[PDB]
Parts: structure tokens; sequence; C-alpha cells
RNA sequence: GUGAAAUCGCUGGAGUGGAACCGGAGACAGUUGAUUACGCCGACGGCGUUGGCUGCUCGUUCUAGCCCGACAGUGUUGCGUCUUGCUGGCGGUAGUGGGUUCGUGGCGGCUAGCGUACGUCGGUGUGAAAGUCGACGACGUUUCCGACCCGUCUUGAAACACGGAUUGCGGAGUGCUUGUCUACUGCGAGUCAAAGGGUGUUAAAACCUUGCGGCGAA
RNA sequence: ACCAUCUAGUAGCUGGUUCCUUCCGAAGUUUCCCUCAGGAUAGCUGGAUCUCAGGCAGUUAUAUUCGGUAAAGCUAAUGAUU
RNA sequence: CAACGUGAAUGCGAGGUCCAAGUGGGCCAUUUUUGGUAAGCAGAACUGGCGCUGUGGGAUGAACCAAACGUGGAGUUAAGGU
RNA sequence: AAUCAACUAGCCCUGAAAAUGGAUGGCGCUUAAGCGAGAGACCUAUACUCCGCCGUUGCGACAAGGUCGUAACGAGUAGGAAGGUCGUGGCGGUUGCGUUGAAGGCUGAGCGU
């Protein structure tokens, strides 16, 4: 059976990016976090304090507290027949705002403001839902300066 | 795998391209002669091709038009040859062939029952890179040459008949020669 | 965009294609049933199905073939108001069941002999 | 046959016994049925060729359940008195003698029921 | 009559065989395990401001 | 073969009380009459109390009762319960009360029908109210009782609170080890 | 007293090629029922439902050939940029005109199971009895299909794994103390009352009875 | 030694464990145990039901992310090596 | 407090508590994979099965192919065949 | 008037030896009843469609611990529940039968899955 030491088999997960070791920049300390955030875990080898532990690194979670130099986070971890939802407090150089939120966030506000413009302006209530891509309409294609090429397979050449 | 099912392989020229991008408005439209089943089949094996041949396949592809092509007179007797190439159990080989048929559809399908019959290769290991009228003088083969002759005769020398509708057993006496 | 990849997924287990006039029809009229306070009630007359989709302009049977057949704004709830057909086993016989409809058998997509083969089941 | 006072047939779905596992290889195992519980049991696993096993499946309609080949279901007399609960549905109802009736009784049963228009299925039996 | 043989087979059929039950969405609204201080300005904050 | 499961397909329901009292079966009969043709969920509610296990129908308190009517607009309605409206010791004044209910104590009816109040039962309920009108429903603390009190997270479990099974309580009774820091741990 | 099963003897019937038993489906033997209308059965029609097989006829899609014109070629007849044939694409389609595809198409023919918008009819049964009709046919015989010995431990048993020659009778989750949950009943901030006492002669019962005790109310 | 009793000695082990229908329906896996033919523990399963009357899903789409396996590389670091 | 009004597809009613059984020897197969010369050997990963399960086919067979089962009938088929 | 050489891959042949007599399942099959490519039709499941009946589940109607309607459904070891006018022996009560023949025993006509 294997040891369980807490950094087992992470030899490349806690690992920097080639030619990206050295000092950390600062953006990372200057982003602000408010709870009610989403973030992405992913480790930074480089700060061994407030280090996730391997199995949320790659996970989503939602933030409940923001220390000094710290939040702690709401992340999902499936046990069995159970997803449970653990709290850990990790330092901000293993944290990373998430975008999936923020889209969604600026969706909802595109569609506040349509909805509002159209209302005002008195045309009809538009369409603001998300819809499948549909299959394909019909068109016309021109042979002009385009004439078919006729293909046909290729005969087996003995490539030595 | 892909089956020459049925009798008398249907032939199909299907026209397709890539779908216009940003980067390239306009894209070049490739033609295929094709010999399936139906025309199902010809689409899936004009992507297999076009895909081969050129990088693109069926999903960033579409398909502008896929038509039967019918024999224009079947009340004349052909010589085709044959280019294809095929995968035995060991290699693969490129072949001539060459049949006697009214439909060039016809000899294509004599073609697939004929590779099967003498090699075992079945149509998923079969490519089809050519199929033409040959002259008769133009013909290599002995087999058809054998037929080019306007004094050609021969009889029907061991003819067994089957009773098709009647008992099984007869005192009639059998007969194999009929001159 | 959002059902191709599910029939990718069912591949294997699936015939599909794209239904003709006849095909819609003949289903609708000849297997048509409705769920109904989740019974299977078949639809022997046009009230039937206005008591269900009425309030989406659907009165009749015709209404539902025109919904289904051009995709209309009420294709789900027009669907989901039939209950899924069970249809006979084709008079003829299957081809392989095993292998695609390319392979020469009877999975995956027909295009448009999916009417040929309900022309067997239905 | 009919039910008396309907048009429903009579149907069996089936008419042999349910006879118990080895019961013909036994003595001491009665035909009586019982379920076989061993873990090898090819009967209880359903083997091809093997006998049934009772199912709900096999019970009789419910028109024609307990009726008679006569068309009548039966109902027990002890007495004179209890010929009173056949009086109404006479056209539906058979009664029949306990066996416990003596000889003595039997025949004023008997001649009751008569009077009664109310059918007999033992009637003519115990005569001294 | 070696006992060890460890291994995962039926696990996730079980697993699955109730379904596997997400978190509840109320968790978000406990306060438990926030800074002491933030709390203990939330509290003053709360038990002043007038009702109406 | 269909492809569906099974497990789910029974639901556990009373079609009926349990209990053999005549009089009860009577008023689940009449409110099964009530609910199935006047089609109202008031009707449902009572029907499914009656039919209801004693477990689940938890004494009420004459104060509960009198907190319900002092409210702006429920002097003039009528209290439901299928609960005991038991005395309450602590209560000083109690208002005028009309009560439709199983069983009122002895105690509990003196005090309401000396403060000018009405005890109904359910069969005039259904005479005055049909369909429920002008109608408060209360019942009682239906989590109130010893047992719910071990019920919950094992006592061993961090942070449970659930009441264990003791022989008796004193310092000899579970309370060493495991429960305080000073042998081994505390949860 | 009764007088079971296993086991056994006789009489009659029937089967009998290296097991016998057994399930399904008939037949035979046998057993049993049977009041013009009505029962128990059959046949032919109609209707409903689900069908199976099989023809015509319109149209739709994609397409010709025949026929005409020039050009190129040649498995070519008759007597040589000859002629007659024949082929190939290409250009025409007026006329003629088949293949392919299927239709929210139209008109047919034969026939099955199940049920009875229902008709036309026959067999039988109204004292016996005989016969006839109907249903079964169950541990009898005979056929066609299926068919390995149960219980158990086991991943796996028909097993060359163990127990089991046969039959009868007996034969194994109980009592009590203590918990806990659940269901029902009474009363309800209470509830139950103990030992005991008083009375009770269809008197070991029932009935009455507690400053105090148990549990609960911190 | 034999006789009676304690004694129906204990057995994580072997054998047996007696009516019919209906409905639902597993596990041989986790942790701890002088533990490995056994237990406790979680899981899987049944029953009782209770509260309600849209938020869920062994499936997709959109958006955003995680990874260092196949392939690739060694004329890129390390280690071989003609 | 004021206003705005449900913002991908498909399917579908959802949630809660309590009491408790059996189990805690597994085995097989496609694919991946460690030890071993190999093994109907030993050990793992995903999924599906047999165990607990009959039915058509593979002459026969726990696992293979088809397909899962109240009790009957008509029609049509799967895999397999004539 | 075609010939020569080297290759290639289909079927066939050699390589190809084991002990009771024996196995494409057997008989047999040779323009096959073999090998490969195909075509019509046809056969056959406890599967699919439809029709009847039994039960379960959900829902519903009815002045009823009942009846009825309706749709879907029905595998099962260990195990859990439910129903049993299934069966056995007492007690408190109730209903009756019996020397004109009870219990017990042997065994025809039926009833119930």
């Amino acid at each position: 059976t294997n040891s369980k030491g807490l950094r087992r088999g992470t030899r490349y997960m806690f690992a920097r990016d080639f030619r990206k070791h050295g000092v950390e920049h600062l953006s990372t300390y200057y982003t602000q976090y408010k709870r009610g955030d989403l973030v992405d875990i992913k480790t930074n080898g480089a700060f061994q304090k407030g280090m996730p532990f391997k199995a949320y690194h790659g996970r989503t979670g939602r933030i409940f507290n923001v220390t000094r130099g710290a939040v702690g986070i709401i992340v999902n971890k499936r046990v069995r027949g159970n997803i449970l939802p653990k709290r850990i407090n990790i330092r901000i150089e293993h944290i990373k705002p998430s975008k999936c939120r923020t889209d969604f966030l600026n969706r909802v506000k595109s569609n506040d403001e349509k909805r509002k413009a159209a209302k005002s302006a008195g045309q009809p209530v538009p369409a603001l839902k998300r819809l499948p891509v549909a299959p394909r309409g019909a068109h016309t294609v021109t042979t002009q300066n385009n004439e078919p090429e006729l293909l046909a397979p290729l005969r087996f050449e003995i490539v030595a | 795998p892909t089956k020459a099912l049925g009798e008398t392989l249907n032939e199909y020229v299907v026209v397709g391209r890539k779908i216009p991008t940003e980067k390239e408005p306009v894209t070049p439209i490739w033609k295929m002669q094709i010999f399936a089943t139906n025309h199902v089949i010809a689409k899936s094996r004009f992507w297999y091709f076009v895909s081969m041949l050129r990088r693109v396949k069926k999903a960033n592809g579409e398909i502008l038009s896929i038509k039967q092509v019918f024999e224009k007179n079947p009340g004349t007797v052909k010589n085709y040859g044959v280019w294809l190439k095929y995968d035995s159990r060991t290699g693969h080989h490129n072949m001539y062939r060459e049949y006697r048929d009214t439909t060039v559809a016809g000899a294509v399908t004599q073609c697939y029952r004929d590779m099967g019959a003498r090699h075992r290769a079945q149509a998923d290991r079969i490519h089809i890179l050519k199929v033409q009228t040959v002259k008769a003088e133009d013909t290599k083969r002995a087999g058809i040459k054998m037929f080019h002759d306007a004094k050609i005769r021969f009889p029907l020398p061991h003819r067994v008949t089957k009773r098709k509708n009647l008992s099984v057993f007869t005192t009639a006496r059998q007969n194999t020669h009929f001159a | 965009k959002a059902t191709l990849p599910l029939l990718r997924i069912i591949e294997p287990y699936v015939a599909w294609g794209y239904p003709n006039n006849k095909t819609i029809h003949d289903l609708l009229y000849k297997r048509g049933y409705a769920k109904v306070d989740g019974n299977r009630v078949p639809i022997t007359d046009n009230t039937i199905v206005e008591q269900s989709l009425g309030k989406f302009n659907i009165i009749c049977l015709e209404d539902l073939a025109h919904e289904i057949a051009t995709v209309g704004p009420h294709f789900k709830e027009a669907t989901n108001f039939l209950w899924p057909f069970k249809l006979n086993n084709p008079t003829g016989g299957w081809t392989k069941k095993t292998n695609h409809f390319v392979e020469g058998g009877d999975f995956g997509n027909r295009e448009d002999q999916i009417n040929n083969l309900l022309r067997k089941m239905v | 046959v009919h039910v008396s006072g309907t048009k429903v047939k009579v149907v069996k779905k089936k008419l042999t016994k349910f006879k118990r596992h080895e019961s013909d290889r036994y003595r001491r195992v009665a035909p009586s049925w019982r379920k076989p519980k061993g873990i090898d049991n090819r009967v209880r696993r359903r083997f091809r060729g093997m006998r049934a096993m009772p199912t709900i499946g096999h019970g009789s309609d419910r028109r024609t359940r307990f009726v008679l080949p006569n068309g009548y279901k039966k109902v027990l007399v002890q007495n004179v008195k209890d010929l009173d609960m056949l009086l109404m549905q006479s056209y539906k109802y058979i009664g029949e003698i306990g066996h416990g009736v003596s000889a003595k009784s039997r025949k004023g049963i008997v001649e009751r029921a008569a009077q009664l228009n109310i059918k007999l299925t033992n009637g003519n039996a115990r005569l001294r | 009559a070696k006992s060890k043989n460890h291994t995962n087979h039926n696990q996730n059929k079980k697993a699955h065989r109730n379904g596997i039950t997400k978190p509840k969405k109320h968790i978000f609204l406990s306060m438990k395990g926030v800074d002491a201080k933030f709390i203990k300005n939330l509290r003053f904050s709360r038990k002043n401001n007038k009702r109406q | 073969g269909i492809d569906i499961n099974h497990k789910h397909d029974r639901v556990a329901r009373r079609t009926a009380p349990k209990s053999e009292n005549p009089y009860l079966r009577l008023l689940s009969k009449l409110y099964a009459f009530l609910a199935r043709r006047t089609g109202e969920k008031f009707n449902a509610i009572v029907l499914k109390r009656l039919r209801m296990s004693r477990r689940n129908r938890q004494p009420l308190s004459l104060a509960k009762l009198a907190r319900a009517v002092q409210k702006a607009g429920n002097e003039n309605k009528t209290v439901v319960t299928l609960s005991t409206v038991t005395d309450d010791a602590r209560l000083y004044t109690v208002p005028k009360i009309s009560v439709a209910a199983l069983h009122v104590t002895e105690g509990a009816r003196a005090r309401i029908l000396a403060a000018g109040g009405e005890i109904i039962t359910l069969d005039q309920l259904a005479l005055k109210s049909p369909k429920g009108e002008n109608t408060v429903f209360l019942q009682g603390p239906r989590s109130a009782r010893e047992a719910e009190k071990h019920f919950g997270p094992a006592p061993g479990v961090p942070h449970s609170h659930t009441k264990p099974y003791v022989r008796s309580k004193g310092r000899k009774f579970e309370r060493a080890r495991g429960r305080r820091a000073s042998r081994a741990y505390k949860n």
C-alpha cells in the first residue's frame, strides 16, 4: 500500500511551470476577494504555508471568509455516495478568480439592460434566452472561379 | 465494416466542400464518383475519401449535392478497366482488372465479387482508384480478350437441369447432352 | 447542437432518421397515445389533443403533426404530450442490429430511410 | 358452462394440480404443494421441462370464481332454519346438507327445500 | 489462505444506487468559522439598527 | 422488458385509522366523505390527522390556544386541533376560545367554559364549517419528545448534542473518556 | 375398541429391447352432466379488432433510350478518304418512350386468430332406461416435445463432495429480567400507584382505599 | 481407572432449523480489533411513514478551468549510447 | 423599503426522520495493467455480468451472442439458421 | 505466336508423432451440404405489437374493514414486510350437529393460484 503523507504523488502538481520559477508577481496579492466569490484552486509550490490538499487542486470553491492573507473556501468533495462541502483555509498565492461566474453576471447585466431599454422605448420584450446552435439554413453555392475538383483515391506507393 | 451489399451497386456523384470560415470565406469544391448500396453509404464514403485526401472531416464540411448516375445506354456491351488498391493479410497492392458489362456499376459490382472470390478481400479493404471503358484493342486480359471475336461460337456441354415444381422421384430418363 | 451529442452517445442502440409527411401522419393516427395525468390514453378524438394543447392553439391531430414537422415554438410541449410510440416489429425483419447502417446494419442514422423502416414497423 | 343469471362463460386456466416436487418419488413427501427452498432446486430455478409453480397469474376470473360446474355457488346448511339464507338468491346459490346432519334431520331438510324451491347438492343421500 | 484482497469493484454502483446527494443550499448562509472580529462587529451592528 | 425501477412504486400510507375506536373510525369516514366531495384541502388535512398515529399528535397547550385567539382577526375564528388540549398552570388569564378538538382535559375544559368559551367536536365542526371557514388550524410540538432528544448524530461525534442512553446520571455514568480533555479527548 | 403407512400374498386388466419416475399436448379406456323458448355443443354468414398474402392504377424525384445532326473510332457485311454495320462521347427532343423513387395517394382479390351492431341453421336434452349429445379424463395405457437427485457448504454440485434403505409418531428462536423504538388504549403537568388495609362465599376474582413512593415537571 | 454430581460445562467450528401466496430486494467493500473461518463500524437493503407541490439528473449545451498519460522530443536539460 | 418578473436542451414531483435484517470467502469477460517462462496462476483500474437467473442460439457449458420472466392466444422478429 | 525472369497472395499440399474405439455434434457432402462475395424468400424466444384473464402500484367514482373504473407494471438467493372465510390446540363468549351414527380411517363429485 502507499504511504499517506500530505504531498504524495504531487511531484509535478506542485512544481512550477518551465521558466516560471522565482519571484511571485504582485497582481496575485492585489486581486480583490470577497465572501461569496468563486475561485479556482491551483497550488503554488513556491509557498509552503496555507497549501491546499492535493484533492482540492484544480477545483472551484466559494469564499466564506476573508482573513489578512488567506481565504476560507467551501469546496465540494465526493466521498462515496455524498458530496461534502469541505471548508479549507487557503492562502492567496494558491487562489485565482473564477471567470465562469463573472461571465454569467455580465450576461445578467446585459439582460437587465436590454429589458429596461426595450420597456422604456416601447419595443416588444426581446428574447433573452440562450439557444442551442440550430442546423444550418438553406443557401446557394456558386461555382464561378470555383469549379469542382474531381478527386479519386490514390494508388499505393512504396515509401521506403 | 463497410460491405458491398446489394445486387448491382449504385453509382453516385457526391459534391461537397469545407464549411467557409472567416479566414477562408470561399473554399474549394470537391467532387467524387462513389459506388455504394445507397446514398447514406455514398455520403459516408465520400467523407472517408475526402478526409483522407484533404484536411477536412464531416464535422467541418458540408454536402452541396449527391445525385445518382444512371447508365446512358444499357443496351450496349462495353469493356471496363478497373484500377484498384487493396489490402491483403500481409501487405498493400495495386491491381488492374477487366470486365465486360452493359453498366459501369455492374462492372464494379463484378469487381467486388471477383476480389472476394479470388483473394478473400472484403469491401472494407478495397479502394476503387479508377474505372473506365477500354477499347477492344486496348484490353490486356485473356478472359476478356477471348470474347472479342465476331465468329464466337460454343455449345453448352454438360447441362444439368433442375426440376422445379414437381415430385422428387420420376421414371423419366435424364439427358445432359442437347445437340 | 444540444441533442446531436446524445444521438452520438446512444448510436449503437437506436435507429434514427428524418421523418417525412406520411411517416408523421401515420405515426400520429395509427399509434398516437397521449400522456393525460400520467395515463396512456389513445388519441381517438381531436378533443383529447385540445384539452391538453389547446392553450397553445393546437386543437387537432393536424395541428400536432404541423407542430412536429415544422418544429414550432411549442415543439417541446407537443412532443412531451405524446406517449413514447410503441411500434411493432417490422414485417420483413431487420438486417444486423449490431452494425451501423453504413456497415450494412441497422443502428445509427439512416437519414430518410427511417421512413422505409417505419412503413413496415408502424 | 355459464354463471347462472348471466352469460359469462366459466374458464379454467389450469385443471391439473400443483403437486409437490418429488412427491411421486418418496412416500414421506405428501403431494400437497410446498414451495421449493433449496439452493439448487431446478423447479425453483424454473428450468425448462419442470413443473410450474403456483402464481397469482393462474387465478380464475373474478366473475366465475368458486362457481360449481352446474353454475351455482355452494352454501352449507345444517338445519331447516339455515335454508332461509338461500331463499332470495336461489337463482345463484345451491344448498348442501352438512356431513354431520343425521338421516332423521335430512328428511325434513330435503322436504322443506323442495317446498321452498331451493336446489340441494346432496338431497338424495343418507336414506335409511 | 490469503485474505487481504482489496478491491473497489462494486462501489460506484452502490454509491449511485440511491443517487449522489449534492450539498444543500442553506450551507452558505451559516456564518460559522468566520473571523471573530468581523463577527463581533456584526453583532454590534445588528444590535443597534432601529426597527422604525 | 422495460428499463424502470420498482423500488419506490409503493408509498406507505394510511387509508384508515389503525385504531379500533369506532367513533374515530366514524369520524374518519365522515371526513373522507367531506374531503372527497367538497374538495377542500382543509378537509384533507383533517382526514390525514384523524388517521395519523398518536405519536404525531402531541398535546397542545391552553396557552397556545390563547395566543392564537389573541391575534388580530382571530378573535371570532374557531380553533381546530386534533391534539389533546391540556391545561397550563402558567397561564393566568384565559380569553374567549371556540375550539373543536378530539379530547380536552378536565382543567382546560373547565377554564375554557368558565371564560365564556365553547368546545365542539369534529362532527359538530363538520356542520358549523363544512369547508373549514373561519378556522385556525393548530397542533402540538411534534419534536418535543424525550425520545427525539436521543435522535440525531451519535453522541460521540463532533458537534453532537444528542442525549445518550445512560442507565443513570452522575459522575460515574459516561463522563470520563471522550467527554473531557483530561481523559484522552473531547468531541 | 379403532386398526393408518411402509412391506407383503391372491384374482382380473394392461404394459414390458441396458433404469423407473416426471411437466406440457392430444387419443383411447373410463367417469360424469344434460329445461316455441332456453341450456350443452358444432357449421355458414355479418359486424368489431389485430392481422398475413397478393394485384392493378394514377402521380412525384433523378434519368434515359428510340429518333435527328456532325465528328472520332472499329470484334464489321458486300464488292479500301468505298459501302453496309457497330461503338463513343457532343449537340438536339418535336414525337415516342421505358428504368428509379416514393406518395398526409385511388381501386381491388384470397384468407387467419380473438370477441359478439347480430343473423340463417343443424345435432342433443324435459319420466324412465337405453342410445345420443357435452365436459373431464384425475398417480391407467399409448404417442410427440421437454426432462440429471434432493438438502447443504460453496465463486462454482447431477457430481468421482457430505446426509439420505422404507414408513409412522416425536423433533428445534422459548421464558424471564432490563433497555430502546414503533403501533394501539386511558388520563394528562401529571400519571401509576407498592406493600398494606377494608370489604367480597359463583372469596386466589371483582370493588373501594395512599400528607408519604416510582417516573415526569430543572 | 471406574461411578454419580457440578453439567443442558464452553465452542469465533460442523449439522439441522417444520404452511401458502403477494410486494420490495442485497453483500463479499471502508476503518479499528492477538484480527486473518470472527466481530464492531460505514456502505448496500426492508418497513413505518411524515412534510410539502420545481428543483433536481451516472445525459447534453454554453462559459471557465484542472492534469503530464498516449503520441512527440533527445539536431532542448538529466541519464544512457554508435 | 420601491421597481423589474423566471434568462440553455431533454426528462422528471421533491425532501425529512426513525427502527432494523442479511452481508463483510467472491468469481468471470472486453479494454488497461504488475509479478511470473507460463498457467483454468497471483495482484489491481473502469464497466458489465454470474453469484441471486430462467428463456432462443453457440451439439454440450455459471459467465459467450440475443434477450431478462404473471397466466394464455394471434402476429412479427433478435442472435442463430433452412 | 507469344515467350522469359523475379516477385507477390488466395485455396490446396509438406512441415504435422501417443497411447480403450471416436468425433465440422452425427450421417454424410466434391459445378458441395466446402471456401469468399452477394440476392430473394423462409424458420424460430418467456423479446416487440395487439387481444383476454389474475394480481400489484398510482389515480379516481360511489352512502364503504366495500364495490367499481382506469393506466402502467409483474425476474429473484440472503433478507424484510403484507394478506391468509390456510391449518393445529386451549380459554372467555357466541352458532349448531350428534347411537336415525361424532372423532378417527380408506377413497368417487367438486372448489381454491
